């Protein structure tokens, strides 16, 4: 579940099952490739570290849900959002609430760092092709890559990693290609030809 | 005060077809065992406006 919220506005993030008793409801906040951080206990008590953006619900109220208000969205406050329920009518839960995914919009636009690199030259003695495309720093993560053996399109060996963000609006996405030795040699020169949101770049190299 | 009080019950209403046999469970609670559930939920068959 997503949460797009324009920036400087305030975002609201709905957690759980409807209340049963008053609550204990704790807020977690997970960043893409980094461990939970705790954010919020006693359902409006947050510790050193959180700013007094971060709100919630006060676990008094029956019937309603958890409730995790940020007032004036950041860009860092992108990441998933957990939290633990403590019901007095239901059993201890050890299945942390199920995610929701805070996304600032408008970061707006990043154009994509693509950098090929030709197989190694003990890779080479060792009979083993493979062609590294390397994307980076580029928003959003909607890239398709294809490949081209010197004016013609390669259907097979084609390898590549899904969009990873990491710990900034950056996104990360690899690209592998297994080929022949004899084929590296064979062909004039390959290109690497990533598409982005709309905008294809292509990066071509050439054997020695 | 006791002819007052069953003159205060004669019209009112009599639950003498209340009598049928219940199925119960101990409340809606993360039970403590110590305390048996001082209520009890119940379904039960009762008669409708028609017989
Ligand atoms: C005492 O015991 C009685 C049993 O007779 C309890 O009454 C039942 O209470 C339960 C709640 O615990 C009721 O179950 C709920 O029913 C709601 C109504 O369902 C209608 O709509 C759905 C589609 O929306 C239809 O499929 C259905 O046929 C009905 O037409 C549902 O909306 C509820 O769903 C919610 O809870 C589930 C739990 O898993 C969630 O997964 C859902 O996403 C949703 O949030 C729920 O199913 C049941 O209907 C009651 N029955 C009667 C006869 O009253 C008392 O609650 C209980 N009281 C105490 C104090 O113990
Ligand atoms: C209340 O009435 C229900 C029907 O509304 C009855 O359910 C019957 O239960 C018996 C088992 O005791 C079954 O053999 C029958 O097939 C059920 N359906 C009938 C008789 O139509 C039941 O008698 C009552 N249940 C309670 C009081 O919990
Ligand atoms: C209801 O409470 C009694 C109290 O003695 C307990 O023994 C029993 O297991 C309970 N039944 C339930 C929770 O279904």
């Amino acid at each position: 579940t997503f949460v797009s919220v324009a920036p400087g506005q305030t975002a609201r993030i709905t957690c759980g099952e409807e209340s049963l008793g008053s609550r204990s409801v704790i807020w977690y906040q997970q960043r893409p490739g980094q461990a939970p951080s705790l954010i919020i206990y006693n359902n409006n008590d947050r510790p050193s570290g959180i700013p007094d953006r971060f709100s919630g619900s006060p676990g008094s109220t029956f019937g309603t849900t958890a409730t995790l208000t940020i007032t004036s969205v950041e860009a860092g406050d992108e990441a998933d959002y957990y939290c633990h329920i403590w019901d007095s009518r239901r059993p201890t839960n050890w299945v942390f609430g199920e995610g929701t995914t805070l996304i600032v919009l408008s970061q707006p636009k990043a154009a994509p760092s693509v950098t090929l690199f030709p197989p190694s030259s003990e890779e080479l003695q060792a009979n083993k092709a493979t062609l590294v495309c390397l994307i980076s720093d580029f928003y959003p993560g909607a890239v398709t890559v294809a490949w081209k053996a010197d004016s013609s399109p390669v259907k097979a060996g084609v390898e590549t990693t899904t969009p990873s963000k990491q710990s900034n609006n950056k996104y990360a996405a690899s690209s592998y290609l297994s080929l022949t030795p004899e084929q590296w040699k064979s062909h004039k020169s390959y290109s690497c030809q990533v598409t982005h949101e709309g905008s294809t770049v292509e990066k071509t190299v050439a054997p020695t | 005060i006791i002819s007052l009080w069953d003159q205060s019950l004669k019209p009112c209403v009599k639950l003498t077809p209340l009598c049928v046999t219940l199925q119960c469970t101990n409340v809606t609670n993360n039970i403590t065992d110590d305390m048996r559930g001082e209520m009890k939920n119940c379904s039960f068959n009762m008669t409708t406006e028609l017989r």
